[PDB]
């Protein structure tokens, strides 16, 4: 998951 | 075997009885799976069991029957053929619920000159079809068990018509199997052949089967014998030739729960 | 470990042969049959096998749903001779004919049981009228609790049976029910009775049914249509489908040849000649 | 508590999986998986006491 | 490893040539196609190229519903000389001429199966009645399965065949299916017979169509309504849309160029001239 | 069991992504990737047994 | 051998084709050399051989024969008696040369109560002797190939006296193998004895035997199997008794050289 | 998640 | 889950 999510 | 020993010869032993054969085409055991003990994991009923052991494990011979050029065949069921058997049948009528496997061994010898083939089949829960057309599932209890006579085929229904006073009776047709399905294939059941040129006997090793672990022994047969003519008996050139059908049958492993007073059924 | 799509085994190469082995003769009598493959009395190529038996395991042989029955009730005024119509159904397998023949290519089963509703109406008289949309009711009634008397009565409460109530209009109606006998499986033959004839007791009173266990199976469904009724009279049927969900099956049998005559094994005069007319040199 | 299986793939347009997460508390509720085991027919096809060898005679 | 959507080859400057290199002469006598580009006959500047091929892929072509059938039933009275009117289909992608000229640029194929159903009903009379909300069985019957006589009889109870459930009014309904070719691929031209007509035994025996395999095929759909027929008729209408996913073909072949006339490649009279006037020497 | 690709981003408002997941047993249940791969077309267009050089004579 | 395994029990399998038998005398490879393809230190025409395998190296069946009390005897030449037998016989016409080896299965079974003894022999160029007494090595080329209906041996020199349009037959005395040497010492010759109470077949395998590595098969015969009775057919009572003869032939490890088009014989 | 999300 | 999410 870490990768996947990408956070803005 | 270089030192003698043969699939055709074989001695059975159980209790104080003895079986020998020396034309054998084998045994059998059903599903693979032999005679056993209810398990602590599979017991239903708390009480302590009675297990009878030698005195009724042990093999009964039925009536000897006759097979010529017109049978049809013949069929019994267990437990109730046994019904009348020396301690087998008192432990089963003096408890509620009860369970056996089998050591069944059909006898019938003849000459190299004779031919002929009896299938020997047995079935698990051998519901037979009934006599009437105008009602169904109504054989009686004393029709539905022969008890160690047993019953036979025909080669024809013929309906039962005295409606006021119905016979109340099997009309098991031969290629149906007496229940509805093709004779050619009861060979998905456990199976032996009695080919008189081959064999003179057919062993079969039955497991208790049933979709409880244990039940009424009076009310339900578990398994059903049956024995059918797959090829017509043959001699030299005698139009009524006769050979004769033994039945020896041997409960195993069987156990009983639930004591009480007799069962005196009705059976006439 | 080997698994109902895992592929079949690989034919493999074999040459000619003159010896003493045997694989083409043998003795059915023994009870056994003869596990030949084509190596044995041919002259095999090398194939690698792809073909998998995925699709005839026993849970995917039974993996649809089938008709077990259609219920047929509507939503008209009760008048003093004719009531409106609920109806009622004993849970069975074996009022039609196809799933029934497929659960007796065996002695006993096991399984969780899908029930699927369809739910069809339509206008039986020549009027102009309407009905706004029905909502039906299918409560399951198990053995022992009050059956419905009317279309209104009581029982309809459901305080503890189990309903369903269906929406017309929308998806048809599905649950699941799990292995609920009080076997350790379902029996689909009985040879017996549930009742023993004593001596000692007059006949009458001994005698039951051969081949019937419990009287009273898996009790019963209700159905009724809720709304009260339009002037307009409405009909409408329910088809219940059936499908087996993680089943196990035990002791084969041979299936039923002839024409099913009621819930036994039972066979009609006049239905008894199925093969047909072939003779032995003709391909 | 999802569970991931893979497919056994037909006609192709690596491994292709697919998802399944049960919903319900009740194990009749959920769906057939079709991850079934074989068996062999031994029980039925060779029911003899006695094991058999295809190349030697049935009877001997 | 290059895809469907990687963009395609930039072209490269070039300038004079005075050379014995021959790119413009050829020979295709050979059977091959000159490979050339621009700047092998004419001076070239340099481009980024950014357009790709990503529409015209196989898939890309055939990833489309396209309308196979128009299957019609109704729900009216079954009377002594006319029935309550099922639909019975044979499978096939040749009813229809798009699609089928689409798959006939190829020889072979090998695909998964999306069948999306669209159900319209309409009043056949200038009555007044009405009708409730219809529900539809589409059964698939296999080639060997019962094949329905009438709207209601046994076969409907579907206890092996798939069949869908559609409520009039819902989403069309949509199901898919596998490659269940018996050949390792479909073949849309076939150039033989089921058939060898033997010498020593008579003609009439040894016939057969030219160009078709397996009589059935694929077996047929068959369309219900399953609602009891109301006073009033409706017609229904059921049209199919076919799309070939995950697909593969194989064998060029040059597009239909006159109209369709029949399951094969005939052709009818008078419909076998294609190409119009236009002069030599006219723009 | 998540699948996660790509787009190629046609008009614009780092890469985009959208994601996948299968919820059926049978891979023709799937809907279409179009992951598809290109070949080059000699098979069809140059199928000669003498591999051909563009720049010299056709025949010699 | 102690699971079972012995010398009366066979399974021969070649090509799509098995033969089984449960009354065998063993096998016999002639002068103990199983057949082989021809060697390249051997080998004589130059060019890439046909070599059929499976299409050709499977067992024909012949004509079944009939055995009686006044049977003199049978012979068949190879591979004359297979030149029609399917894939073998075209191979065989296509190509100018060509060599086999063949195993021979000769049935006949009866049974406890008949007695009689058969001798199978096979010869390597089994030169017959002609029915003329004023012309020698005459026999027609039509008459001495029988293809796979064989001919017979006489018990008596008649000679042929038509001389304007001689018969231009062979005339085989059985007592003399027909070819002017006594039949009791035919057993120098590979041979098996199929003896009504000990077995029901005869097997040979016989490799390729010529002066040449390779030869035409049209032209020249390289094995003659001859059949006596070394004792007569008799069974109960029955003054005129039967039983038939099967000859089964199957061509081993063969190969042609020379292919052009077909040959078409005058055998007429 | 790692045990949870069990695979097959 | 890092496994499982299988990227492309
Ligand atoms: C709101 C809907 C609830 C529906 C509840 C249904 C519960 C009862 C399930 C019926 C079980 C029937 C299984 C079939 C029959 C048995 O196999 C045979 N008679 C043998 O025992
Ligand atoms: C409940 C709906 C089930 C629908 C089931 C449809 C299964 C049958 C699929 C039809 C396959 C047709 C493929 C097209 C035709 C063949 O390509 C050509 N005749 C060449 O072989
Ligand atoms: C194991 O399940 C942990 C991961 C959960 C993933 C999201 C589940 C999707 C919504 C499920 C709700 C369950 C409904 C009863
Ligand atoms: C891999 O799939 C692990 C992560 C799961 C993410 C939640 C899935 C959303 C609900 C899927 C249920 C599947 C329905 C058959």
């Amino acid at each position: 998951a870490a990768a996947a999510s990408s956070s803005t | 075997e270089a030192c003698g020993y043969s699939d055709r010869v074989l001695q059975l032993t159980l209790g104080n009885s003895t079986i020998t054969t020396q034309e054998a085409a084998n045994s059998v055991v059903a599903y693979g799976r032999w005679p056993e003990y209810l398990r602590d994991s599979e017991a239903n009923p708390v009480d302590q069991p009675t297990e009878p052991d030698v005195a009724a494990c042990r093999f009964y011979t039925l009536d000897t029957v006759s097979w010529t050029k017109e049978s049809r065949g013949w069929w019994w069921k267990l437990p109730d053929a046994l019904r009348d058997m020396g301690l087998f049948g008192q432990n089963m009528y003096y408890h509620y619920l009860g369970r056996s496997g089998y050591t069944v061994h059909v006898q019938c010898n003849a000459s190299k000159f004779h031919q002929g083939a009896l299938g020997v089949f047995a079935v698990p829960e051998m519901c037979l079809a009934g006599d009437s057309n105008t009602t169904t599932m109504h054989t009686s209890y004393q029709n539905a068990n022969p008890g160690e006579k047993g019953g036979t085929f025909t080669g024809t229904f013929t309906p039962d018509n005295n409606q006021t006073s119905p016979a109340r009776r099997f009309c098991p047709v031969d290629y149906l199997l007496g229940n509805g399905t093709l004779l050619g294939n009861a060979f998905v059941f456990p199976h032996q052949i009695i080919n008189l040129r081959t064999n003179n006997c057919a062993t079969l090793v039955l497991p208790y089967v049933n979709s409880l672990s244990i039940d009424s022994m009076v009310k339900h047969n578990n398994w059903g014998i049956a024995i059918l003519p797959l090829a017509p008996l043959n001699f030299a050139s005698e139009s009524s030739p006769e050979i004769p059908i033994t039945l020896t049958i041997a409960p195993m492993c069987c156990e009983f729960n639930g004591l009480r007073n007799i069962t005196l059924p009705r059976l006439q | 470990a080997a698994t109902s799509r895992d592929a079949l085994p690989n034919t493999e190469a074999s040459g000619p042969t003159h010896s003493k082995e045997i694989p083409a003769l043998t003795a059915v009598e023994t009870g056994a049959t003869n596990p030949l493959v084509p190596s044995d009395t041919v002259q095999t190529r090398h194939v690698v096998q792809h073909r998998s038996r995925s699709e005839s395991s026993i849970e995917s042989f039974f993996a649809r749903g089938a008709c077990v029955t259609i219920m047929t009730v509507d939503n008209s005024a009760s008048t003093t001779n004719k009531d409106k119509l609920f109806a009622v159904w004993k849970i069975t397998y074996k009022d039609t004919v196809q799933l029934r023949r497929k659960l007796e290519f065996f002695t006993y089963s096991r399984f969780d049981m899908e029930l699927t509703f369809v739910v069809t109406a339509n206008f039986t008289e020549t009027n102009n009228g309407h009905a706004l949309n029905q909502v039906y009711q299918i409560m399951y009634v198990p053995p022992g609790a009050p059956v419905p008397e009317k279309w209104d009565d009581y029982t309809w409460q459901t305080s503890s049976n189990p309903s369903i109530f269906y929406t017309y209009g929308t998806a048809p109606a599905r649950i699941s029910v799990p292995y609920v006998g009080i076997s350790n499986a379902y029996s689909h033959f009985y040879d017996g009775f549930s009742k023993v004839p004593l001596k000692d007791q007059s006949a009458a009173l001994g005698d039951s049914l051969y081949g019937a266990a419990s009287l009273n199976d898996f009790g019963i469904l209700a159905v009724r249509v809720v709304n009260d009724h339009n002037p307009t009279k409405v009909t409408s049927k329910i088809r219940v489908y059936l499908k087996p969900k993680h089943i196990r099956v035990w002791c084969p049998r041979p299936p039923r040849a002839v024409a099913y005559y009621g819930p036994g094994v039972d066979y009609k005069d006049g239905t008894l000649t199925p093969l047909s007319t072939k003779d032995l040199t003709t391909y | 508590g999802a569970q991931v299986s893979s497919q056994k793939v037909g006609a192709h347009e690596s491994t292709i999986n697919y998802t399944t997460i049960n919903y319900y508390r009740d194990s009749a509720s959920n769906a057939a998986s079709k991850q079934d085991f074989s068996q062999d027919p031994s029980k039925f096809t060779e029911p003899i006491k006695d094991v058999l060898i295809k190349t030697a005679p049935m009877l001997n």
